[PDB]
């Protein structure tokens, strides 16, 4: 996803 | 048991500890209701009517005055679908209690009606339309959008429309299609980076109990640590907080707000239920007290 | 499509989305229809911290006049990550009850907001018709076995269904009522409502106008084959002021309220997004009609 | 308990 955190 | 003061949340919780020992160094004993244990270790029956709510056989139909602290892996990776749909089913039973506490009268200090107006795209929206200052953002999933908010705005950050990530800051390899492309996903929320001073405003029933500076320290190697200290604000700033926890519809709340590049105050969030024993300590301020005092006086 | 007066939330292949798109369509407003279903991958939604900012495609729709929310909304994702798919599910469903919630707060006259979704809440739906003066089954909402096992020692012939829904109601017998899996209930709660015998009815509300009372009865016509038939009828008075108290008061626009007949009627639940073209064929009844008017006059 | 579920 583009917030690679998730 | 005396169930006019009710606190939800685990006994291991050191907020519900805080506040229950508060709470009993006033002459009030709490019902804890740890609903952790719901499916399992406890028992909870609703009738047709709204005051037959009973937990452990005990009833428990209507409080003075309810502190909500929180209303809550491999069962889910063998069988997802059933997964979600057992754990729906507690937890609409779980806030159809609350819900029929709060309509009969009890004080819930934040009610779940709030997690409607808890969502930070509509509830910026909400401060903004009264007049207070919020930053400058845009929640997205249009790189086109993206890239004229950067140019408009100047220096970026970028965290999850709904929390679960540590907000980073946008970098031209962002606006760099490879990643940009990947909003199609999922939107993202972008905002201005201000500058100032991280600075949280304490609430309860409409009086402001204290403000807080929160910088930080560097003790160690890579390590920091928060320093709480009071600051005075202005009773025009006490008034627009006090309207912002009214507005966004809380009872408590714990604002956080910060200066910018010109040193003037923008609202950023309204916590539904912060946290207060990290920073009582070194501003002297007293925040659970209050707490248990407007608790009480429900009663 | 450039003109964002009235909204209808929901995909053009939806049946009541089509039937309300022509129906207004006919009186000569052409609806904008908001395929919510694909948002992220192809279609694009942007807010402003301003309400009014909202941008669906590239143009602005600040606060339509009204909106019809029929439904806001390939998952084996969730096989391979249910962590990352729930999250990312969030982010999506809570950028568009943003949108909604935002027209909402400008004026716009949701027919059924979001928030209603809270006094829905079964348990608390009925409590609160209930604590108001309306009759309902004896229900209960459970995890315990011995708190339904005097449910039943009091009103005998009994049913248990879902506490949210997702599946159909099942007869309570005493095999149910067995060691074996009346201590399930330590997994999930359960309701348990008295057997209602009488017939199965369902009154329309929009905007404090009962629109109609439809008998909804069944002939069986194959094997393990009936089909249903809905008979217009027409109640007292009380009652169709009692009806549009329980939708004024769960806080709906145009609801379908479903009651159940002791030989009088009695409110199991009131539905936020009720179909009615079943209903609209087996009586010969207009129900999209009225929602089209009700939705034409907001913008007056 | 409910096995459609």
């Amino acid at each position: 996803l583009f917030i690679e955190d998730l | 048991l005396d169930t006019s003061i009710v606190v939800v949340g685990s006994p291991d919780d050191l907020h519900v500890q805080s506040v229950t020992e508060g709470l009993r160094a006033r002459g009030h004993e709490p019902y804890v209701f740890d609903t952790q244990r719901f499916p399992e270790e406890m028992t909870v029956s609703l009738g047709e009517q709204g005051a037959s709510i009973f937990v452990d056989g005990q009833q428990i139909a209507r409080p003075a005055a309810v502190y909500l602290r929180s209303l809550y892996d491999k069962a889910m990776q063998d069988n997802w679908r059933r997964t979600l749909l057992a754990f729906r089913e507690r937890s609409t039973l779980m806030s159809a209690v609350l819900l029929r506490w709060e309509e009969a009268g009890t004080a819930v200090y934040n009610s779940p009606r709030a997690s409607a107006n808890i969502t930070k795209p509509f509830q910026l929206a909400l401060l903004r339309d009264a007049g207070l200052p919020v930053p400058r953002s845009l929640w997205t999933n249009d790189p086109e959008a993206v890239r004229r908010f950067h140019a408009e705005v100047g220096d970026c950050i970028y965290k999850p429309v709904a929390g679960g990530a540590r907000t980073r800051k946008l970098e031209a390899k962002d606006l760099e299609a490879d990643r940009i492309e990947r909003l199609s996903a999922a939107p993202v929320c972008f905002q201005e980076l201000l500058t100032g001073d991280d600075v949280r405003v304490y609430v309860i029933d409409d009086q402001v109990i204290c403000a807080l500076r929160i910088v930080t320290d560097e003790i160690d190697f890579r390590q920091a640590e928060e320093r709480i200290e009071a600051i005075e604000i202005s009773d025009e700033v006490k008034d627009q907080c006090v309207r912002a926890a009214k507005l966004v519809g809380l009872r408590y709340t714990g604002m956080d707000i910060k200066a910018g590049a010109d040193g003037n105050y923008r609202v950023l969030e309204l916590n539904a239920s912060a946290m207060f024993r990290g920073f009582e300590g070194r501003a002297n301020v007293d925040i659970c007290g209050p707490l248990c005092d407007a608790l009480i006086a429900q009663t």
